[PDB]
RNA sequence: GAAACAUCUCAGUAUCGGGAGGAACAGAAAACGCAACGUGAUGUCGUUAGUAACCGCGAGUGAACGCGAUACAGCCCAAAC
RNA sequence: ACUCGUACGGUCACUGAAUCCUGCCCAGUGCAGGUAUCUGAACACCUCGUACAAGAGGACGAAGGACCUGUCAACGGCGGG
RNA sequence: GCUUUACUGCAGGCUGUCGCUGAGGACUCUCACUCCGGGAGGAGGACACCGAUAGCCGGGCA
């Protein structure tokens, strides 16, 4: 489906109406420094690790919505339901 | 599985090793200062059960009784040299800068008072090459040519008992007879007639290897079977 | 002002920097053909052994060692042990090579108790210290107000039981407060988890 | 030839023998140690602790 | 055991190598951190507490400071000169 | 250990006296060689980040892999239309 | 028990790197270290051996 770049909605951090961009959501570079990213330093050993002797796993025939909606006068974004979307097109 | 045959080999025990009791001698050569003032003369002619080519007992100029590699032609009353300055006749042991171009030489040495290293199997010669200053090439029976040190003792003339590898065995009894004196568990029973549980190429229904024959030169003990490193196999094409 | 000794415990603070890096380079050369205890008149640091006990006494002992470098002489595994218990090259021991040093010194002497040892080096394939022992049974040691403690019958083979400053140290003995919880009094009373 | 009663007729081979130590016949007399005390092996006595139930 | 299993558990258990004594080990703070104007070597018993902490965060693993008690004990070198 | 041994040697495999022969294929797997170029770990080096640490990028680059060649008395193959 | 392009790991081989380790991206030296000679001395040389780490291969083994 397609859905347009910049329009008129609600925001819980605004409490009114403005003018919503639907960008597409990067991820982020991982600094390392978490309560789990150590666990693979310092709870790892020789021979077998359980969880973190595995493998990246796979998908479905279609992926979900993962958007960010930044508005016009303040530009805050609300994370919105993720539906099942094939190809996503943002008019203009 | 188990040890395959190769891995029972190296621990060393009575059925792969050698009957050094019933051996006669560590055929080196003697220890002349510098001057050539040595010589002796050849009373016997044995027969050397750790490599079955003929081996010649030689007594000096100062009474010591020695066993020494035999090379064709010397026999009893015959005079040798040992030393620097020893005569260019077949049996004298001199270093390769003193002995000719052109020459078949056994009894070679790696580094310089080993006692002798290459060249020494029944009939097999050794041809001395280039003369520098620094160095002297040696042809050796496989055809490779080693740079040696000028100062690496040799014996000049081929070994004794040539052709020998020439007549087959004809019989079992003949090959018994052989390795019974040697350093060798025989009979060789092929690793495919074996159980999988005792060889690689073990198994099956029928005989066959499982693997291709050709095995990595970093393959482990135990994995390392068939053609170890092979650069091409087969005969034409 | 400073003792001739602090001029030599302030040259190995670095014993690989002047003096000392051509000493140790010349040394080692007669050490590596030296045996695995030698037992030696005079220390090779002074300050140190003075400082740990030494006296220039009768029956006060004092013998070089060397000892392998690295990690275990640890093997694999014949029987099934898993994927955890599998390192041949990458795991250590729970006792350091100043030990075994004491240990092996302790029984090529065996009538004299190790006061204390220290290290005088190392190379390559293997690291040496020396080793300070006393004679108990010496009149010369028991009547002496500084080292008559090692007469005593409980301290029979005191080396072997951990009862060494370098035993303690390895034991987990030197913190008395936070993380020594399963250390003191003794590891084995606190089910082996040091 | 059957692996039972008639190879027991080749038994005329003397191993364990009185020890000197100990006084069990299990000094192998062709290995000079013994099999009880440890006589001929060890400066000690041969003792283990698997020689009893664990807690006793 | 984890209802399989690999990290984990069984468990520093079994068994093995070394060594001491009537008991052993520990021990007079580069401590504790109920943060204080506070306690004042070390074991052990009770409690703290199945707490804090760990962990395919699963199964399970698990202290300590303090407190109350038992018994009390405090010293010797290295160097300076 | 082989080895008091040295390529007319001993090691690893296969076939199984003699006699007459032993065709074709190196695409896949194996082994071996080469490789301009791609890929390629940690260390050290460079940039930013931290009064330092964690940390973000870059630069370089081995064996190896890509890739090319050699090889079937090497594992093997010799069909349909 | 056995097989393998099942899962995960380990030996082991190959390779870079740090220590051993010295003097003047290609090289000279000798002094450590190694080997050989009875010895004199000869060969090799900061490489090799070994300790540590890193990537590849890795049913030889669990
Ligand atoms: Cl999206
Ligand atoms: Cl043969
Ligand atoms: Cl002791
Ligand atoms: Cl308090
Ligand atoms: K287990
Ligand atoms: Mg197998
Ligand atoms: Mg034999
Ligand atoms: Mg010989
Ligand atoms: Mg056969
Ligand atoms: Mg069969
Ligand atoms: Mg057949
Ligand atoms: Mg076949
Ligand atoms: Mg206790
Ligand atoms: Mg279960
Ligand atoms: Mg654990
Ligand atoms: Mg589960
Ligand atoms: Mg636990
Ligand atoms: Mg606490
Ligand atoms: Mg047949
Ligand atoms: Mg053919
Ligand atoms: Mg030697
Ligand atoms: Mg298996
Ligand atoms: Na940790
Ligand atoms: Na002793
Ligand atoms: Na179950
Ligand atoms: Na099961
Ligand atoms: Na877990
Ligand atoms: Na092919
Ligand atoms: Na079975
Ligand atoms: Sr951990
Ligand atoms: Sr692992
Ligand atoms: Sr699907
Ligand atoms: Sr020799
Ligand atoms: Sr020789
Ligand atoms: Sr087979
Ligand atoms: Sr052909
Ligand atoms: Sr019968
Ligand atoms: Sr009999
Ligand atoms: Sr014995
Ligand atoms: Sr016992
Ligand atoms: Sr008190
Ligand atoms: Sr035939
Ligand atoms: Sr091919």
């Amino acid at each position: 489906m397609q859905m347009p770049r910049r329009f008129n909605t609600y925001c819980p951090h605004c409490n009114e109406h403005q003018e919503h961009e639907v960008e597409k959501v990067r991820s982020g570079r991982q600094t390392g420094m978490k309560w789990i990213d150590r666990q693979r330093e310092r709870n790892s050993g020789i021979g077998n690790d359980g969880k973190f002797s595995k493998v990246p796993g796979g998908d479905k025939p279609t992926k979900k919505t993962d958007l960010k909606y930044r508005c016009g006068e303040c530009g805050k974004a609300h994370l919105r339901e993720g539906w099942r979307a094939g190809r996503l097109e943002f008019q203009e | 599985g188990r040890r395959i045959q190769g891995q029972r080999r190296g621990r060393g025990t009575s059925t792969f090793r050698a009957p050094s009791h019933r051996y006669k001698a560590d055929l080196e050569h003697r220890k002349v200062e510098d001057g050539d003032v040595i010589a002796g003369t050849v009373v016997d002619i044995e027969h050397d059960p750790a490599r079955s080519a003929p081996v010649a007992a030689v007594e000096f100029e100062d009474g010591d009784r020695r066993l020494i590699l035999a090379p064709e032609g010397v026999g009893v009353g015959d005079e040798l040299q040992v030393g620097v300055s020893a005569e260019i006749a077949p049996g004298n042991t001199l270093p390769l800068a003193e002995i000719p171009e052109g020459v078949p030489v056994c009894n070679v040495e790696s580094s310089p008072g080993d006692g002798g290293k290459f060249a020494r199997a029944s009939g097999v010669n050794a041809q001395l090459l280039t003369h520098d200053r620094n160095v002297a090439v040696v042809k050796l029976p496989s055809g490779e040519m080693k740079r040696l040190d000028p100062q690496c003792r040799a014996t000049i003339g081929v070994v004794a008992g040539g052709g020998r590898t020439d007549k087959p065995f004809v019989k079992a009894g003949n090959k018994h007879h052989k390795m019974k004196a040697r350093g060798t568990k025989w009979p060789n029973v092929r690793g495919v007639a074996m159980n999988a549980v005792d060889h690689p190429f073990g198994g099956g229904g029928r005989q066959h290897p499982g693997k291709p024959k050709s095995i990595s030169r970093n393959a482990p003990p135990g994995r390392k079977v068939g053609d170890i490193a092979s650069k091409r196999t087969g005969r034409g094409g | 002002a400073r003792s001739a000794y602090s001029y030599i415990r302030d040259a190995w603070k670095n014993p690989g920097d002047g003096q000392l890096a051509e000493l140790q380079w010349q040394r080692q050369q007669e050490w590596r053909n030296e045996g695995a205890v030698e037992r030696i008149e005079r220390p090779t640091r002074l300050d140190k052994a003075r400082s740990q006990g030494y006296k220039a006494k009768q029956g006060v002992i004092v013998a070089r060692v060397s000892v392998r470098k690295g990690s275990a002489r640890k093997r694999r595994h014949k029987a099934g042990r898993r994927s955890k218990r599998q390192g041949v090259t990458r795991i250590t021991r729970r006792k350091d090579i100043q030990r075994v040093a004491e240990e092996r010194a302790s029984r090529t002497f065996p009538n004299l108790r190790v006061l204390n040892s220290y290290s005088v080096g190392q190379d390559g394939r293997q690291k040496w210290h020396e080793v300070i022992l006393i004679d108990p049974n010496h009149p010369a040691i028991q009547n002496d107000d500084d080292l008559s403690w090692i007469c005593a019958d409980d301290q029979a083979d005191r080396v072997f039981r951990g009862l060494t400053g370098a035993g303690r140290r390895n034991r987990g003995l030197s913190g008395k407060g936070k993380g020594s919880e399963k250390t003191r009094p003794s590891l084995r009373s606190n089910g082996g988890k040091g | 030839t059957g692996a039972g009663t008639p190879s027991q007729g080749k038994k005329n081979t003397t191993t364990h023998t009185k020890c000197r130590r100990c006084g069990e016949k299990s000094y192998h007399t062709k290995k000079k140690v013994c099999s009880s005390c440890g006589f001929g092996k060890s400066a000690k006595r041969r003792d283990y602790e698997w020689q009893s139930k664990a807690g006793e």
